[PDB]
């Protein structure tokens, strides 16, 4: 099991500055595990996220737990059963700009991390151990589910 | 003898040498490589240069009346 | 760092442009450097290298074989930004101010 990252995410803003696009939208996530800022965007027409409401995000690599890394992906072949079928919202893209928290000019510890969905922008922040593998090049799976209680 | 010019070849001396050698190709000369089916001897007379299979040497004139021999293949053909 | 890029400048090849260049990348070359000790100041970070924490050291990571490949490339740049010999710098220069 190559888990990266997990977490459970309240969304406590959504598209602050008015609107500017028909089918992308930013948005604002906390966390009560781990002080952390996620914001990332994700489509509306398909996902319509709303106001505050709390969804489970997972980024890993390797969908497969039977195979170490595969070469290319299939669309419709399901050879092995993978993660993407228990969750509700898939992505695939690649971390760039390993930078940390500069207002603390002396000692701190909050390491940022950014990624590119092939357009779409996700900036992470928290702390360093919390952090384990996010290598500055890596192709990672963004894995997205509605929790509804 | 030491070499007080630059070792880069030029494009102007360039030029000129290919000028030369595609004119001197289309004399009935001997060919310094096996070609492929292909007319217009310009075309095969960059071959030549990017195999450095040139007899072609380049004299260069300073103001006072120097005179400096290059050899093309010595030469750096960079692009 | 310092000693490995004034360690590998010291070369049989790289004596032959103007240590003016020279000096100017020394002066790009050592600005780097203190932005690297501020940076392993910052969180707190040794250099011998041993240290759990794995992505503190992913920050800014200057290894030895890509800056000799840098070095290499500018010097290179700096060949063939030097003008031809043999170029009309008169009238090159005549129609720079025409349009």
């Amino acid at each position: 099991a190559g888990i990266l990252f997990e977490d459970i995410f309240d969304v406590k803003d959504i598209d602050p500055e008015g609107k500017k696009f028909d089918r992308v939208s930013r948005l604002h996530c906390e966390s009560e595990s781990f002080k952390m800022d996620l914001i990332l965007d994700v489509n509306i027409q398909i996902y319509p996220v709303d106001l505050g409401d709390k969804f489970r995000l997972v980024i890993a690599s390797t969908l497969y737990e039977d195979g170490t890394l595969d070469d290319g992906e299939y669309n419709p072949t399901d050879d092995r059963p993978s993660r993407a079928d228990q969750f509700e919202y898939v992505m695939y893209g690649k971390v760039y700009r390993i930078e940390g928290d500069e207002t603390s000019t002396e000692a701190a510890t909050r390491l940022s991390a950014y990624v590119s969905y092939g357009g779409l922008l996700m900036r992470l922040q928290g702390d360093a151990n919390n952090l384990h593998g996010f290598e500055v090049d890596s192709r990672v799976y963004l894995l997205m589910k509605k929790l509804a209680f | 003898q030491k070499r007080i010019t630059t070792p880069y070849m030029t494009k102007y001396e360039r030029a000129r040498v290919l000028g030369t050698r595609a004119l001197q190709i289309a004399m009935c000369a001997p060919v310094m490589v096996e070609l492929e089916g292909e007319t217009d001897p310009l075309l095969i007379a960059m071959k030549e240069l990017k195999a450095r299979k040139i007899p072609i040497i380049i004299r260069r004139y300073l103001p006072d009346g120097s005179y400096e021999d290059w050899g093309v293949d010595e030469l750096i053909i960079t692009d | 760092l310092i000693l490995t890029t004034e360690s590998i400048m010291k070369k049989s090849e790289f004596l032959c442009c103007q240590d003016s260049f020279l000096q100017e990348i020394k002066k790009f070359i050592k600005g780097v450097s203190e932005k690297i000790k501020k940076t392993r100041d910052k969180y707190g970070i040794n250099d011998n290298g041993t240290t759990e924490p794995r992505v503190l050291y992913q920050l800014d990571r200057i290894t030895p074989t890509q800056v000799e490949k840098f070095l290499e490339t500018c010097r290179d740049k700096y060949m063939r930004a030097q003008m031809e010999p043999g170029s009309a710098v008169g009238a090159l220069c005549a129609q720079s101010i025409g349009e």
